[PDB]
């Protein structure tokens, strides 16, 4: 989290997977799509 | 601002109409509930169902707890909303329009439906629609880690769910969908839990194209919504499966 | 001459800049330094003409509104041509396996928009078409029952399908209400959306006609009222590759109300087995042998019925083979699953 | 530019000089709410567009083409009247119940007799502001005149009170100052 967002996101990609019961709900995924779109454009 | 001379008159006339129909509803429902049917229009109640001039079928009311989903509509044209209906919409949390909520239908619930009828829209929902609403929308006011705590969080953590709902043993928001559809053990737990709903406006509006959409939708709403003001108004029900295709 | 400033090209084309951003993404025109010959190719295009016609059309709409004449505006809106995307899809991807090679990015956006809730900037009709096409895409997979790979993650559910060549790596994020990011601009992803929508649309045409059945898929409305999924669609008429297709043949599941119904439903449909969920039942159990459930305390505890935490399905299809379910029995702990990548 | 220079130098040389009193009856015109209700009136009586005309023609022609000769009944079309010679033509019968007159016409002399002509014919004229707003209510670019004769019974009572409103607001307020030489004050 101290790093830049380009370095923060890949570093915070892996996280403690508890079980089936929770999935945190994908804040990062839309930003990833928009970043990939910027890579295409 | 200098407001105008006309709006102040039109609001007064519209509030006069609404206070008159509300007093008619109150007197008629008092005579029904007190069971003193001597000189009134009808004894038993009715329900409209608009489907597809379009086919409008009526039923008698069944004294059975029915799951309904209510959707707040922008009220009629220039109306100050009266404090009796303001009280009910305050309880049912329907101010800040485009805001529905799931409700239980009983015969104690039914008389307020005749009251707040010019401000909301009603119907029979489906499990897929309830499912879509909950899996796509919904925030819970929540006591969190360290907050000033007017704090709302979207539905991701089923363990936050089974935390505060472990006493009823309610886990996994899919089961909250299941028990709102079911209402076998406890609906009102889920009802107070899911406390805000928000729906987008269907048309973005300001701009050349979307004004056409707005006009066509105002015409469609004029065709659909009917304002009886009779106090024996049949409860208008619409396809929320059609409606949530628009608003969600 | 090799590099052209975006202002120079956008004034030579006489297009608005945002629509130039549409056209570059739309034809795959890449660099404020752009190839002169690519702009020369772009210099004649009927979609550019229909864009300028839509500008003049909206101008005539503004004068129709400002004169207040509603009916002429209705006549303008009804008598209106729509620019299509389809020709540069075919002349961009003539070879159909190249469309099969490049459907992989096209699926992913449309699945994410199918997850997305209704907003002002993204219409529900957009999301309706997204969810429809994505449910069609899933319903096609459950016909041939041909994927092989499964991945469980905090970031997504990555499935690659072994269909007519390459395995195609599409992902679905879970059906959760997402806080919308104010940082993003939809104006790009909508162009990607519409391009991928039309492209995957005609690719679904060739995959449905090539599989020999009707390209519009019919659904029972009351089956959709049960569940808005691939299982809503009925698929008409006009072997399976071993072992992963028709793995768990003749196999009857009992998925709980506790489990996530969607991806497990799709995996059982990739198996060919049946789905019985009590969540579907309360809308309104002879052959059921197996419960997929993730609960500590199981109530009725039928010894005939097998109690299994869902990773068994996630691990059996990643192996293609059967494994013992003692680990998958609640509440036994699980092997840390690392998928075959 | 030249044309900006001239269009700013125009309306200076006018007001600097004495205008004759048969002009400057214009811009002594109708106020805000009364013109608003006049437009609310005339938008009830919009004429049919060419598209709506041709559409109804195709409907009745397809009816006769099936034949399916449904009935022979239609009361009358009621609309505003907007042709200038037609507007003058509806006076000197008289038929004009209300006339709207645009203040701005570049050949002003097309218009200048109309207040005196409706004055002597007793027609309730009113000077409206802007011929484009006349053209909008009559599906033209500009119209510069707006006569209205035939009114349904639903609207006839609104018509009479609008006439009384205009004769109170226009004929009483501006009649003596109509006689006075306007302008003349330098810029």
């Amino acid at each position: 989290x101290x790093x830049x967002x380009x370095x923060x996101x890949x570093x915070x990609x892996x996280x403690x997977x508890s079980a089936l019961r929770k999935v945190p709900g994908y804040g990062e995924s839309i930003r990833e799509r928009f970043e990939r779109s910027l890579d295409l454009y | 601002k200098f407001v105008r001379a006309e709006s102040i008159v039109a609001k007064t006339l519209a509030t006069s109409r609404e206070k008159e129909r509300i007093k008619r509803v109150s007197i008629l429902e008092d005579k029904k509930a007190k069971n003193e049917t001597q000189h009134i229009a009808s004894g038993k109640d009715f329900i409209l169902k608009i489907t597809e001039g379009l086919i409008r079928e009526k039923t008698t009311y069944d004294g059975k707890p029915a799951l309904l989903f209510i959707v707040r509509v922008r009220g009629p044209l220039a109306v100050n909303i009266p404090n009796k209906a303001f009280k009910i919409l305050s309880l049912l949390r329907l101010v800040e329009t485009n805001t529905g909520v799931f409700v239980k239908l009983t015969k104690n619930v039914y008389p307020l439906l005749k009251v707040i009828a010019p401000y909301v829209v009603i119907g029979k929902p489906s499990l897929s629609s309830i499912r879509s609403l909950i899996q796509k929308r919904g925030r819970i006011i929540y006591k969190g880690e360290n907050e000033a705590e007017p704090h709302e969080i979207v539905l991701n953590d089923n363990n936050i769910v089974e935390e505060q709902l472990g006493d009823h043993g309610i886990i996994c928001v899919e089961d909250i969908i299941h028990e709102i559809a079911t209402m076998g053990e406890s609906f009102s737990v889920c009802n107070f839990f899911l406390q805000p709903f928000k729906l987008n406006r269907e048309v973005s509006g300001f701009g050349s194209l979307n004004r056409l959409r707005k006009i066509k939708q105002r015409e469609a709403e004029s065709r659909t919504r009917q304002f009886s003001n009779a106090a024996t108004a049949p409860v208008i029900e619409v396809d929320i499966d059609s409606l949530l295709a628009k608003l969600n | 001459r090799n590099f052209i400033t975006r202002s120079q090209a956008v004034r030579k084309l006489q297009v608005s800049l945002a629509d130039f951003r549409r056209l570059c993404i739309f034809k795959g025109i890449y660099p404020t330094f752009y190839y002169a010959k690519d702009i020369q190719y772009l210099m004649h295009e009927p979609v550019l003409a229909k864009f300028r016609e839509h500008k003049t059309f909206a101008r005539k709409l503004t004068r129709a509104l400002g004169r207040g004449e509603v009916s002429s505006a209705k006549r303008l809106e009804e008598n209106r041509d729509s620019y299509t995307l389809d020709h540069i899809i075919k002349e961009r991807y003539p070879s159909f396996p190249d469309a099969i090679r490049d459907i992989d990015d096209a699926l992913n956006m449309l699945f994410l928009f199918s997850n997305l809730p209704s907003t002002n900037q993204v219409s529900s009709k957009i999301i309706n078409d997204a969810q429809k096409i994505c449910n069609q895409w899933l319903a096609y997979v459950a016909k041939e029952r041909l994927v092989r790979k499964v991945f469980v993650s905090i970031k997504g559910v990555y499935y690659q399908a072994n269909i007519k060549g390459e395995e195609v790596r599409w992902l679905v994020p879970f059906k959760f209400p997402e806080n919308i990011p104010s940082d993003v601009d939809f104006r790009i992803m909508l162009t990607f959306l519409e391009f991928y929508s039309t492209l995957l649309h005609f690719v679904l045409y060739k995959l449905y006609t090539d599989s020999g059945l009707i390209y519009p898929p019919k659904l029972d409305l009351k089956k959709d009222k049960i569940i808005s999924g691939l299982s809503s669609y009925i698929l008409e008429s006009r072997k399976y590759d071993s072992p992963v297709a028709s793995l768990f043949s003749a196999f009857v599941f009992y998925v709980s109300r506790e489990v996530p119904i969607d991806i497990l439903e799709f995996l059982i449909l990739s198996c060919g087995g049946n789905v019985i969920s009590e969540a579907a039942m309360d809308q309104i159990m002879s052959k059921v042998t197996h419960q997929i459930v993730d609960r500590p305390v199981l109530k009725n505890k039928v010894a005939g019925r097998t109690y299994i935490q869902p990773q068994w399905i996630f691990d059996c299809i990643n192996k293609g083979e059967l494994v013992p379910a003692n680990k998958y029995l609640p509440g036994e702990a699980l092997p840390p699953h690392l998928s075959p990548w | 530019p030249e044309y900006v220079r001239v269009q700013r130098q125009k309306k200076i040389l006018s007001i600097r000089l004495k205008v004759p009193p048969t002009i400057a009856q214009f811009q002594y015109t109708l106020d805000r709410n009364t013109a608003a209700e006049t437009f609310k009136l005339f938008n009830k009586y919009r004429p049919e567009t060419a598209a709506e005309k041709k559409e109804r023609l195709t409907k009745e022609a397809a009816a006769v083409a099936e034949g399916k000769s449904k009935q022979d009944a239609s009361p009358k079309p009621y609309a505003v009247k907007y042709g200038l010679n037609h507007v003058v033509a509806l006076i000197e019968n008289k038929k004009a119940k209300l006339v709207l007159i645009a203040n701005d016409v570049d050949p002003i002399e097309l218009v200048v007799f109309l207040p005196a002509l409706c004055k002597k014919m007793g027609v309730p004229y009113a000077i409206v502001k802007g011929k484009a707003r006349l053209g909008t209510l009559v599906n033209q670019k500009t119209s510069a005149v707006a006569a209205l004769t035939e009114v349904r019974a639903e609207d006839e009572a609104a018509l009479a009170k609008l006439v009384s409103t205009i004769d109170a607001n226009f004929a009483d307020k501006y009649d003596e100052v109509k006689k006075h030489w306007g302008g003349g004050i330098l810029g």
